[PDB]
């Protein structure tokens, strides 16, 4: 596991190409999420 | 583990609100539904609560050391991550093991605003070969668990891409 760039947390991905994209983000220490919801799901197919 | 999961119902308002955002924060992929499936919206089978005292605890204090670098701002968000290792990432919490070492930004553990983006990575990377049972990575029928995690980021450098 690597480092966070100096003097930052986090990276965040900004989409800077697709328009309807989110953002994406990276954390390089675990203990920086903890799980709250576990969702069990099934995509739909489209009608 | 100390990790118990707690079966919320759909009439309550924390279920609902995950859901919410669950579906709300489906897109369409570049790819066509090749990693991930062809969808626009999910069937929830059941939301759980994921509750670890010590992992709780582990997390809150990251949180303040973090938010004291940064003007008493932890910066914290409510995001997505999908996994062949949620079943770990719930029981032992997240660590080294669940970074990519190969990703964009460097060996981290990635999370996102779409829940559609962490759909693509339920079975590993670029979906993998899909579904255990039918080795289909837009399978309709088997069930899917994605994690919808508090995660701290501080000061967050900006990546452009
Ligand atoms: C290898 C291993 C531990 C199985 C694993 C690998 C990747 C993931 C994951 N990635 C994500 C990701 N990744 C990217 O954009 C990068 O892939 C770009 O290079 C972006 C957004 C969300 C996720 C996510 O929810 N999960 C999970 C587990
Ligand atoms: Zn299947």
């Amino acid at each position: 596991m690597a480092h966070s760039p100096p003097g930052h947390h986090s990276v965040t991905g900004r989409p800077s190409v697709n328009g309807l994209a989110l953002a994406e983000y990276v954390i390089y220490r675990g203990e920086q999420a903890y799980p709250e919801y576990l969702i069990t799901y099934q995509i739909m197919r489209p009608e | 583990s100390g990790t118990i999961l707690i079966d919320l119902s759909p009439d309550d308002k924390e279920f609902q609100s995950v859901e919410e955002e669950m579906q709300s924060t489906v897109r369409e992929h570049r790819d066509g539904g090749h990693a991930g499936g062809i969808f626009n919206r999910y069937n929830i089978l059941k939301i759980q609560k994921v509750c670890n005292k010590k992992l709780w605890e582990r997390y809150t204090h990251r949180r303040k050391e973090v938010s004291e670098e940064n003007h008493n701002h932890a910066n914290e968000r409510m995001l997505f991550h999908g996994s062949p290792f949620v079943n770990a990432i719930i029981h032992k919490g997240f660590d080294e093991r669940h970074a990519y070492i190969g990703g964009m930004f460097g060996a981290g553990i990635y999370f996102a605003e779409n829940s559609s983006k962490s759909n693509q990575y339920v079975y590993g990377i670029g979906g993998g070969t899909g579904c255990p049972v039918h080795k289909d990575r837009s399978c309709y029928i088997c069930h899917r668990q994605l994690l919808f995690c508090r995660v701290t980021l501080g000061k967050s450098f900006l990546q452009f891409s």
